[PDB]
């Protein structure tokens, strides 16, 4: 059925302006798409149909075209969904600057070959989707187009996590101090920073809205404006004890779950009499998962020590 | 018996599950305080260290219990 | 010039033993030596011949005019350098199982081509020539021997802090618990072992005649005893923090906290084999995991103090 519609916009385009530049590349995506048996390339020629059908003999409507026919040449499943997001994007908001500015980097995520930049532009172009006319919308796609100039990879990943921390929890004070980080982060040549952002931005994402996001985030940002090196190791040594420190919590809750549900099953089968050993033997695995989680604890607080002198 | 072990080990567990909420408060606020230092940090810190006593206070106890009971098994 | 000597010495053995193997070998050996104009190579040689000629027809000069045909063949100095010291060692000490060892061990560095091996079967033969006749240039030998058998890279170089640990402080009660200690962690099989041990034989080092390398070694062998991963990561993220942070009393709760964890482990593994199988011993181990583990949290809170006023 998807077949259909395509023909039917193309004959509905060629309906209205033939003998056109618009017309002709209209109908030759078209004839590509009717040839092809992928779904999601028909998706893909049929928003470009439709916006030609909504903007008429216009700039817009070209850059969707050209867009269309090299995301139709390109196999990648990543890419088409990136060309579907820029033109729903384009058509959910006409007149924008932010359709212009997306089409551009969906034209740039799709002439590279990463794996990674396809994630990040699309994870940009539904911060914009999610969030029109919003200062976070325009911040992100600006961040993405960034980020796709980089030729580090340690960047990608960053500005990967920005954008994630930014749909996560939209309008937070998180999200604008990701934002700020990861721009400030691109600008530097460094690639340390871009490690303490990396960083930074995981202690954020793995505690949102904790005491310990926060604190890195600003030990982060004083990092960036610093210049000594020896800090810099410091406060990376600082950042992955704290992300230890996290996974280690994580790890102890469990145990503390696993330590109440052996004391409800020792109550049960002592008044059941279900013996001795085998209650004996679970209480030895529990003991011994708790305290190698106290031990990785005491572990971790040594390295801090470590890490403090 | 088996049974006294049995229920030394469960409070044995109950005592380590807090230490671990503890201790992990305490490297939380240690990491706090090098990043950034603050009397008020200082302050929960000496918090966390006194529930801390307060836990081997309790371990202490165990001991004890443990203790009276093994004096009154060699007599 | 030292043409002349090994010319002269092999002429000599030459008329001593006529129509043997130890006799057509020698006169190889000085035709190629002859040919070389190497002057260390000329001086190896003449050891070889000069031993040959202290013991004739014996195991010794066999083993030596092989050692030195092998070490014509390679061209690195400290080689060489090993293989005059294992002669010398075989003139030194005539008729012991040191010098035959030594002998041994010098072949068996010969066949390696890597240098930390060269540098520490030197080092070993450097100890056995400095103590004659003493049990610690033993059991150093028999610590290079199984280092040079090992193909850890972590194990060459710990045997080689512990055999400098030997020579800077000799027939000391830290000399030999520094060999027993590279001794049980070459014996074992985990890399993480031999890390632990490396950084105490550091922190000795680093820091001799003092508590905290008195520590390290009894943490550090209280840790190759134990077969949990997790001991030997703790003493590891312990010794790391002592040796970060030395001349301090904050490193000695440190080290004292790790060796109460690994005994309140051992208490664990104690309970376990309890459990597999008396009430009275079972509540008696569990009293005295009580006991260690009051000693760990008091630790813990005083350990936690003094970064307190570290911070402040």
């Amino acid at each position: 059925s998807e077949k259909e519609k395509v023909e039917e916009l193309a004959q509905r385009i060629r309906e209205q302006l033939p003998d056109t530049e618009l017309a002709r590349e209209a109908q030759e995506l078209a004839d590509e798409a009717r040839k092809s048996d992928d779904s999601e390339a028909l998706k893909v020629v049929y928003l470009a149909l439709r916006i030609v059908q909504q903007l008429p003999d216009t700039e817009l409507a070209r850059e969707a075209l050209e867009l269309a026919k090299e995301a139709v040449k390109s196999t990648d499943s990543e890419a088409l969904k990136v060309v579907e997001l820029a033109l729903k994007i384009v058509q959910q908001l006409p007149d924008t600057e932010l359709a212009k500015e997306a089409l551009e980097l969906a034209k740039e995520a799709v002439k590279s070959t990463d794996s990674e930049a396809l994630k990040v532009v699309e994870l940009a172009l539904e911060i914009v989707q999610q969030l029109p006319d919003t200062e976070l919308a325009k911040e992100a796609l600006k961040l993405a187009k960034e980020a796709v100039k980089s030729t580090d990879s340690e960047a990608l990943k960053v500005v990967y996590l920005a954008l994630r921390i930014v749909q996560q929890l939209p309008d937070t004070e998180l999200a604008r101090e990701a934002l700020e980080l990861a721009k400030e982060a691109v600008k530097s040549t460094d690639s340390e920073q871009l490690e303490v952002v990396r960083l930074a931005l995981e202690i954020v994402q793995l505690a949102p809205d904790t005491r310990l996001a926060r604190a890195a985030l600003k030990l982060a940002k004083e990092a960036v404006k610093s210049t000594d090196q020896e800090e810099l190791k410091k406060v990376k040594a600082i950042l992955r004890v704290a992300s230890e420190v996290l996974k280690l919590e994580e790890e102890a809750k469990k145990s503390q779950e696993e330590v109440e549900r052996l004391k409800q099953e020792v109550e049960k089968a002592s008044k059941a009499g279900l013996g001795d050993s085998r209650i004996f033997k679970k209480i030895h695995d529990v003991v011994t998962k708790q305290i190698k989680v106290i031990l990785r604890l005491i572990a971790v607080y040594a390295e801090l020590v470590a890490i403090i002198g | 018996k088996q049974k006294e072990a049995i229920k030394v080990y469960l409070e044995l567990l109950e005592v380590h599950s807090r230490v671990l909420k503890a201790l992990i408060e305490q490297i939380k606020l240690f990491i706090e305080l090098i990043m950034e230092p603050d009397e008020d940090l200082a302050d929960k810190v000496r918090k966390s260290s006194e529930e801390l006593k307060k836990i081997i206070k309790e371990v202490e106890k165990i001991l004890r219990k443990v203790d009276d009971i093994l004096e009154k098994v060699k007599s | 010039s030292e043409k002349e000597k090994v010319e002269e010495l092999a002429q000599r053995i030459r008329e001593q033993l006529p129509d043997t193997e130890l006799a057509r070998e020698a006169q190889e050996l000085a035709d190629e030596a002859r040919k070389s104009d190497d002057s260390e190579a000329l001086k190896v040689v003449y050891l070889a011949l000069r031993i040959v000629q202290q013991l004739p027809d014996t195991e010794l000069a066999r083993e030596a005019l092989e050692l030195a045909k092998e070490a014509v063949k390679s061209t690195d100095s400290e080689a060489l350098k090993v293989v005059e010291l294992a002669l010398k060692i075989v003139q030194q000490l005539p008729d012991t199982e040191l010098a035959k060892e030594a002998l041994k061990l010098a072949k068996e560095a010969v066949k390696s081509t890597d240098s930390e091996a060269l540098k520490v079967v030197e080092l070993a033969l450097e100890i056995v020539q400095q103590l004659p006749d003493t049990e610690l240039a033993k059991e150093a030998l028999e610590l290079a021997e199984e280092a040079v058998k090992s193909t850890d890279s972590e194990a060459l170089k710990v045997v080689k802090l512990a055999l400098e640990i030997v020579q800077q402080l000799p027939d000391t009660e830290l000399a030999r618990e520094a060999l027993e200690l590279a001794k049980e962690a070459v014996k074992s099989t985990d890399s993480e072992a031999l890390k632990v041990v490396y950084l105490a034989l550091r922190i000795v080092q680093q820091l001799p005649d003092t508590e905290l390398a008195r520590l390290a070694l009894e943490l550090a062998k209280k840790a190759v005893e134990m077969t949990a991963q997790e001991v030997l990561e703790i003493a590891r993220a312990a010794l790391k923090a002592a040796q970060a942070f030395p001349n301090t009393e904050l490193a000695e709760l440190m080290l004292r906290l790790a060796e109460v964890a690994a005994r309140v482990m051992k208490e664990l593994e104690r309970n376990d084999e309890e459990i597999k199988k008396d009430d009275e011993s079972l509540l008696e181990d569990i009293v005295e995991l009580l006991k260690e583990i009051i000693k760990l949290w008091k630790i813990l809170v005083e350990v936690s103090d003094v970064m307190l006023k570290l911070i402040s």
